């Protein structure tokens, strides 16, 4: 459900139970995620579990009935659910705490089986109509429902025969036998008898058949013995003529076809037996004996049909019902051949759909019977949404549109199908999954490989050039354009003229051989770099309350720190880049761009102080101190930049490239990209709010110092270049405050880096500690 | 058949001893022998009716091995007509169970190189590579010496980086199974009374073994291999100090010290050749020429376990020989204390080292006679 | 190991509240925009 | 909170005994749907409730 | 051992940052919608 659904479940349970201590949600989540069965398919000591539930039951019968109903609805995790409930109610303390939590959360805040099936048909047609988003449904005019009881089936309202009714007792034994055989065979064809009467049924169940009490005790005994066959055939023909029409799923119609085939063979046999009894060459014992495997199959298929009808299974739900029907017994056969053939024919449309989906990628919903429930989603919007819609909502995962055998490898099947569908847009049933599991395995491996070859380095090259500021001469040129906008955030102005300035700067630099910069666009964030970073490093923490009043006016003013790069790419490349990664990209790019702007401003100040050489040494002592302070600022900025580029970004880019060049799976590529982004953000000290705040304060004070410098720097430069106590008054008292603040922020950064290296043991803080203390004057000040 | 040929046993309700309850294949921290076997009591106990127990355990183990390998792959009515049995059915089943087990263990032997891992752990974790060790330990002692380290080799970064420099030079190594060696400390090197005469060297060298072989080559054999690595390390320290003292004499009481050195070195050499016959030769021969080749999964584990037992037995780690081995440490220590002076290019210290060596060899002979 | 144990406990508690907020926001969005 | 299947499993749960929050039952159903070992889920639900 | 706890802390610092960014972008989406 959730990407961190173990954590979310732990948190919700702890909130409901009013528990936030003990071991902690961490231990429970970790033990849940680290101690797991592959999938919930193992059976338990199920009858011991049944006994335990019964002993904690007020009434075991209704609990067993609910279990049976859920099995008729092929529910998942039912025997394991009973086992877990038994283990829970074993302990009184856990039980009582759970009930106490539930009480706390509580206080703190007539249709017949034919009519039911017609209403179910209408609702299922409506459902497939919506689930298909408007795709066609199989609809035909049928008068079969207008008179089903008259077409050899059994419906509420059936009986015996009002036109064929004679006293069987008054009849001779042979005549009674003939009459009873005829009535039995009519019941076994679904129509009423003459002395065996199909009784009405409420709700779709096995059709019961009443035997006239006039029959002889042995005769009536054997009539009742057959009556199982009569009820089986009546229910079989009712299901046959109900699913015979195409309103339910493909599997339902295929099952009806196979069932009516077997019913027609059973009725051929029934007519042969009727004739043999007519000539007096049959006995009730021989009738019971002849079709013993046949009657076994009839009972098995009646149970399967009744489970289908009660749980209204269809699609993979019905497939799971059939698989469980043929899998509950398993091995050794007397009548399971019929059920296996029926299951294969029922899953033939579903198997063909799955083959098309996982061998070519073609998929569609005739009634949303399949694993896939169609939901059209935009591929491009994946790049604009934090959640990737293609995997989640484009094709969904359910527990009633998925066959029981296919659900085991549903993830691999779905991945291969999505790969093959991306490729194009650019199968038989077995008693065991393996037989087709290895199929969908190999089809997965090909689906990924071919998808990779259909999808391809150039995009990562453009990302490195723009976001990672490789060939940063364009960024040096853009520094001067961004410098004209320092009052209000850039988001106040449309990005069209910003992109026009960028493109007019482009053609003056060597950038012709990069056909990937057209995928870059300018986004106006509603927050500046410093503010957004602080809120990211303060969310889900007590810092959000404190810094909700924070503003960038007291700190460095943001007039160009909201500019960021985004990479919008078309499908299926729109699946690779998503808004969850785009937000990290934007934050990193804005931080890099503001750091580069600060460094270029510092270097420009230093180079413009070249006109100080036009003056003597002993008249710039205050200027000398200011220059030393700004040189320390620039050196710290340059060291930070060199570390965080040539010790972080190049190695992480190389690791990402190696992962892409080795792997082929797009999902694995996305995972590698996400891990790379996380590593980049952690090496940027974006996982420690204290360090991110210290970094922001340091670079803000550097920007403020350089902005205060530039005015009088330009003034004295103009004075010197036009002429060819004044210098002390030009040197303001704020320079000493700036120097002290820079020293304090540097010491705080070093201290926090060492503290985090000793406690958190992150790999990036020791490097910042080493770069901060590399002169023999701060390593004992660490 | 399902379990023998596919390594899983099916239960639908569960009321029997044999079952599969397999752990997932996503967790690769198992050894793959942890699959289900939860017992059930049968419904019979009168004479305790049973299936054929000859195969009843066999199927249980064979199916678990099949699951592990699939990751990579009588009559009393008067009528074998008389006589009820199950051997006409057991033989065709056992044939396939055995074939599956053989194939699994052969795959282990030929693909995961379990015997190569065993020889790697012998070479590295038991310090069997000479002229590698007789430069590695010497260069360690240059940064240490006289038994205990003098505040060095306290953390596994100096020793590991010396090992990294040493690793290009070896007489057994330069293999994928001789790479990824773990050199570590189980005790930081700080004595509560540092002494110049000492031979005590303990460090733990290990060799990586892949997951499917880490049921044969258990940690319990690697720990004994590292214990004998430490014993041979103390021996290499003693021969290092003897080389030092020979160099000290060479570059030049002296003759008497050399006489006592020769007598002690003779006796220590004969003791060391007894040790490096019984604990170093016969168990090494029966651990190199012990890997399974008929393809037994179990036999590799049993062979390693017996290799370890025999190495310890002839290593004198058994309580009967423990005093003898402890006296060997004191003889080494006395001969090192003697050799640390030698010719300088203390006579009293040399006489003390000679007396201690004679005491050590006397005590060794007394322990050996007492155990005899 | 105690320092890393408490650091990971604090991080997991922060992610527990983060994921509770995420679930709340998902409920808000599904109750509003659906 | 509870869905149709969650409600059905909740009624089966009350038939087997024990009162439990709809959100907690949703969490338990999610954990069972996540293919977690029944022994593991039992142990950790005991840890949650008894804690 | 201590490596597991160190790995967990390293993983959960980034996980906390990821959850914070997810919250921030969800709030931005609700602001824009």
């Amino acid at each position: 459900m959730s990407e961190f659904r173990i954590h979310h479940d732990v948190n919700e349970l702890l909130s409901l139970l009013r528990v936030h201590g003990g071991d902690g949600a961490e231990v429970y989540i970790d033990l849940l995620q680290k101690n797991r069965t592959p999938y919930v398919t193992t059976t338990v000591s199920a009858h011991s579990a049944k006994v335990k539930i019964a002993e904690f039951s007020r009434t075991p019968e209704d609990f067993l009935k609910k279990y049976d109903e859920l099995k008729s609805k092929n529910t998942r995790n039912l025997d394991p659910l009973v086992y877990l409930l038994s283990k829970l109610m074993e302990d009184r303390e856990t039980l009582q705490y759970l009930q106490q939590n539930a009480k706390e959360r509580a206080e703190l805040a007539g249709p017949t089986w034919q009519q039911s099936l017609e209403l179910t048909r209408k609702m299922l047609r409506d459902k497939q109509s919506k689930k298909n988003s408007g795709q066609r449904l199989p609809v035909l005019p049928a008068w079969v429902y207008e008179r089903p009881a008259l077409l050899g089936d059994f419906l509420p309202g059936t009986g015996g025969s009002a036109d064929t009714a004679v006293p069987i007792g008054s009849l001779p034994l042979a005549s009674q036998e003939a009459a009873v055989v005829e009535d039995l065979l009519y019941v076994l064809v679904g129509v009423d008898g003459r002395y065996i009467s199909a009784q009405p049924l409420t709700g779709r169940q096995g059709r019961t058949f009443l035997v006239d009490p006039n029959l002889d005790l042995s005769i009536r005994e054997l009539v009742s013995r057959i009556l199982p066959v009569a009820a089986s055939y009546s229910t079989v023909t009712r299901f046959i003529e109900e699913k015979s029409s195409f309103e339910y799923g493909q599997v339902n119609h295929a099952l009806a076809a196979a069932m009516r085939t077997l019913v027609k063979e059973y009725l051929v046999l029934v007519t042969q037996l009727e004739q043999l009894q007519r000539q007096g060459l049959l006995s009730l014992q021989k009738l019971w004996f002849y079709i013993q495997p046949a009657m076994r199959s009839l009972d098995i298929l009646a149970s399967l049909a009744t489970s289908v009808d009660k749980g209204e299974c269809i699609g993979g739900a019905t497939l799971s019902l059939l698989h469980d029907r043929s899998f509950s017994y398993t091995g050794d056969s007397q009548a399971q051949e019929l059920c296996l053939h029926l299951t294969k024919a029922a899953s033939t449309p579903y198997f063909e759909i799955l083959e098309k989906w996982i061998y070519r990628g073609i998929i569609d919903d005739p009634y949303s019977e399949f694993m896939v429930e169609e939901h059209e989603l935009r591929k491009e919007k994946i790049q604009e949404d934090y959640n990737d819609k293609y995997w989640d909502q484009r094709y969904t995962v359910v527990q009633r549109q998925i066959p029981s055998f296919l659900q085991k490898m549903a993830g691999k099947v779905l991945s291969t199908g999505k790969y093959l569908n991306v490729v194009r847009e650019c199968v038989v049933y077995t008693l065991k999954e393996r037989a087709y599991v290895e199929q969908i395995e190999k089809a997965f491996s090909y689906a990924s490989k071919v998808l990779l070859d259909f999808l391809m380095l150039a995009h990562l090259r453009s990302i490195k050039r723009y976001f990672l500021m490789d060939q940063g001469d364009f960024f040096v040129h853009f520094m001067d354009l961004t410098e004209e906008e320092l009052k209000k955030p850039v988001d106040d102005i449309t990005p069209t003229r910003l992109e026009a300035l960028l493109e007019l700067a482009l053609r003056m630099s060597t950038a012709n051989t990069d056909p990937f910069k057209d995928d870059l666009k300018i986004d106006l964030m509603p927050h500046d770099l410093i503010t957004q970073l602080l809120r990211v490093l303060a969310i889900e923490t007590q810092q959000e309350k404190a810094m909700v009043h924070a503003d960038p006016t007291e700190l460095t003013l943001s007039g160009l720190e909201a500019f960021s790069f985004d990479y919008v790419v078309t499908w299926p490349l729109s699946l690779i880049i998503n808004r969850k990664a785009l937000t990290r990209y934007q934050m990193l790019f804005r931080h890099m761009f503001y750091c580069k702007h600060v460094e270029r401003q510092l270097c420009s100040v230093w180079i413009s102080n070249k006109a100080a050489k036009r003056f003597s040494l002993h008249s710039a002592k205050w200027f000398a101190g200011a220059f030393t302070l700004r040189q320390r600022m620039l050196n710290f900025v340059q060291n930070i930049q060199s570390y965080m580029m040539f010790e972080v970004m190049e190695p992480t880019w190389h690791v990402l490239e190696q992962n892409l060049r080795s792997a082929s799976n797009i999902d694995d590529v996305l995972g590698h990209h996400a891990s790379f982004l996380d590593n980049c953000l952690k090496d940027c000290m974006l996982t420690n709010p204290e360090l991110l705040r210290v970094f922001s304060k340091l670079m803000s004070v550097c920007v403020m110092f350089t902005n205060c410098l530039q005015r009088f720097t330009q003034s004295m430069k103009l004075d010197s270049e036009l002429g060819h106590p004044q210098l002390a008054s030009s040197f303001e008292a704020t320079i000493t405050k700036f120097d002290k603040n820079f020293s304090a922020h540097l010491l705080d950064l070093l201290a926090r880096l060492s503290i985090y290296s000793t406690s958190d043991c992150e790999h990036g803080m020791a490097s910042v500690i080493s770069r901060l203390d590399f002169n023999g004057f701060y390593t004992e000040r660490l | 058949h399902d379990w023998v040929y596919s390594g899983v046993f099916r239960d639908v309700y569960g009321e029997f001893m044999i079952q599969v309850n397999h752990e997932y294949l996503g967790c690769r921290d198992k050894s793959y022998w942890t699959h289900g076997y939860v017992l059930v009591s049968k419904e019979v106990e009168a004479c305790v009716p049973v299936f054929l127990k000859h195969v009843a355990h066999d199927v249980y183990v064979c199916g678990k091995t099949i699951n592990l390998l699939k990751l990579c792959c009588v009559q009393p009515d008067t009528d074998p007509l008389p006589v009820l049995m199950k051997h006409s059915v057991t033989a065709p089943l056992a044939a396939h169970v055995s074939l599956v087990n053989k194939a699994a263990v052969d795959y282990f032997f030929v693909e995961l190189h379990l015997g190569a891992h065993f020889e790697a752990l012998r070479h590295f974790l038991l310090m069997e590579d000479g002229e590698f060790a007789q430069s590695l330990s010497d260069l360690l002692f240059e940064k240490l010496g006289a038994g205990q380290t003098p505040g060095e080799l306290l953390s596994p970064l100096v020793l590991n980086s010396v090992l990294s420099k040493a690793l290009q030079y070896s007489l057994h190594g330069d293999t994928p199974h001789a790479a990824n060696l773990s050199f570590a400390l189980k005790f930081l090197p700080e004595a509560f009374a540092p002494n110049a005469p000492d031979v005590l060297s303990c460090l733990e060298l290990r060799y990586k073994v892949d997951w499917p072989l880490n049921i044969v080559v258990t940690e319990g054999c690697l720990s004994r291999y590292s214990g004998i690595f430490s014993f041979l390390l103390q021996l290499k320290l003693m021969m290092w100090t003897l080389k030092d003292v020979c160099f000290h004499l060479k570059r030049t009481q002296f003759r008497q010290l050399q006489l006592f050195k020769h007598e002690m070195q003779h006796f220590v050499k004969v003791i060391q050749g007894y040790i490096a016959n019984q604990i170093l030769h016969v168990t090494w021969c029966e651990f190199r020429a012990r890997l399974a080749s008929v393809g037994d999964l179990e036999e590799i584990q049993r062979a390693h376990a017996e290799y370890l037992h025999k190495a310890v037995f002839r290593g004198l780690l058994t309580e009967k020989a423990a005093p003898a081995m402890n006296i060997i440490h004191s003889l080494f220590s006395l001969v090192l204390k003697f050799r640390s002076q030698l010719i300088s290019q203390n006579f009293a210290l040399m006489q003390q080292s000679y007396s201690t060596f004679k005491y050590y060899s006397h005590f060794l002979f007394k322990v050996v006679s007492k155990l005899v | 190991m105690k320092d890393f144990e408490n650091q990971i406990t604090e991080l997991k508690k922060e992610n527990f509240n983060l994921k509770l907020r995420i679930y709340f926001l998902e409920e808000r969005m599904q109750q509003e925009f659906h | 909170v509870l869905s149709a299947e969650e409600t059905e499993l909740f009624e089966l749960a009350q038939a087997a005994g024990g009162a439990m929050d709809p959100e907690v039952f949703k969490i338990l159903v999610d954990l069972l749907k996540l293919n977690v070992a029944p022994l593991a889920v039992f142990q950790m639900l005991k840890s949650m409730c008894a804690g």
